[PDB]
């Protein structure tokens, strides 16, 4: 058959949701983002484009930072990484005020995670364009 | 809140020539019993403002938890949260009073009087005044509790106009200030002779000093007191 690309869920014969894997393609087609885990902590880098000389230097900043110890940032479409970041600080702030304690950076991941999932399981919502690189300290290393 | 339960007393404040001072006890109190001892009133608030609460201590709660995640709201995508988009006295204040407000009008206040003391970033001194009312006031001297009734007199003839701001200074308003928490421990009988002083200076910062106590207490001449009138052994 043909059509298993036109909508989002959708399985092909393969087992394979195309959509997600052209989301992959926007992603690829971003700027470079890298991230380094050292002994104690994690380090962030990511290059920006300088489409014209226009553009104001140091401004237009790239790596957002949720609550106060988790770094990201995204690769691809940079709306749907913004999109992406206010989820996680909205998933942080509950997980603070029901547990006191900051969330752990696993935690985190898996609220993203599991966030980007369910955009990955109905043909009413697009699939994230953007693959994220986040991380930080938290009580375990 | 319908009826506080555990409350914090007085919270006492003043202006002065290069910024502003507060302070309060660190008692906690469950009714007519001193339940909690060391429980601090006083929430610095980056390093320019600080929140002194009195009232019900779990809205007290509340509000530092309040303040804090709005300190973290602030700093997201903001690359100048620590220089010119930091958080000013006056929207700490304004947004307090706001919330303020709101809760009484949905007939569920938080039980407080708050008073919010800093130095804005052009070296103003701002000091004012919200309660579980919303009613908001600004004063050279402000006070709640017991305090509103007896630290603003004594703090007042220091300072009982805005042209005496400039001629007051951070000896003679922490003085003054010790003075009236001394009063205080005097004749509330829901204080602790231990308090929290902070000061705000447009120069030298975020002075905050704890574990502080009540000194030079005047009880010699309860010797001389016997009986209620009559009676003389």
């Amino acid at each position: 058959g043909t059509g298993y690309d036109l909508s989002n869920s959708v399985f092909s014969p393969d087992g394979r949701n195309f959509q997600v894997e052209y989301a992959v393609k926007a992603v690829e087609n971003g700027t470079t983002s890298i991230g380094i885990k050292c002994n104690d902590g994690v380090v962030f880098a990511v290059e920006k484009l300088i489409t014209s000389k226009l553009l104001v230097p140091q401004k237009n900043v790239k790596i957002q930072v949720v609550d106060r110890h988790i770094g990201c940032v995204y690769s691809g479409l940079i709306p749907d990484g913004r999109h992406l970041v206010n989820r996680g600080r909205e998933e942080a702030a509950s997980f603070k005020k029901l547990y006191k304690t900051p969330i752990p950076i696993p935690a985190f991941a898996d609220r993203l995670g599991q966030y980007v999932q369910a955009h990955t399981l109905y043909n009413s919502v697009r699939p994230f364009g953007v693959s994220t690189i986040f991380g930080g300290v938290d009580k375990n290393g | 809140t319908q009826q506080p339960i555990v409350t914090g007393t007085s919270v006492i404040s003043m202006k002065y020539d290069n910024g502003v001072i507060i302070a309060a006890d660190n008692l906690g109190s469950y009714g007519s019993l001193l339940r909690f001892n060391g429980v601090e009133r006083l929430i610095p608030v980056g390093d320019n403002t600080v929140v002194g609460i009195s009232g019900d201590i779990s809205d007290m709660q509340h509000i530092e938890r309040l303040l804090k995640d709005l300190v973290t709201e602030n700093a997201y995508d903001n690359p100048l949260a620590d220089a010119e988009e930091a958080l000013e006295p006056s929207y700490i204040f304004e947004y307090l009073a706001t919330v303020m407000y709101q809760r009484r009008s949905k007939m569920n206040p938080l039980w407080n009087a708050i008073i919010v003391a800093g130095v804005q970033s052009n070296g103003d001194q701002f000091l004012r005044y919200v309660n579980l009312l919303g009613v908001t006031y600004s004063s050279p001297t402000l006070a709640t509790g017991f305090g509103a009734h007896m630290a603003n007199p004594l703090l007042r003839k220091v300072v009982d106009r805005e042209s005496d701001i400039p001629k007051t200074t951070v000896q003679v308003a922490e003085e003054a200030i010790v003075n009236a928490m001394r009063v205080l421990y005097y004749r509330d009988a829901r204080s602790s002779r231990n308090f929290s002083l902070a000061i705000i200076d447009k120069n030298t910062g975020l002075t905050f000093k704890k574990n502080l106590q009540v000194e030079n207490m005047k009880w010699d001449f309860a010797k001389d007191i016997k009986g209620y009138g009559t009676q003389k052994i």
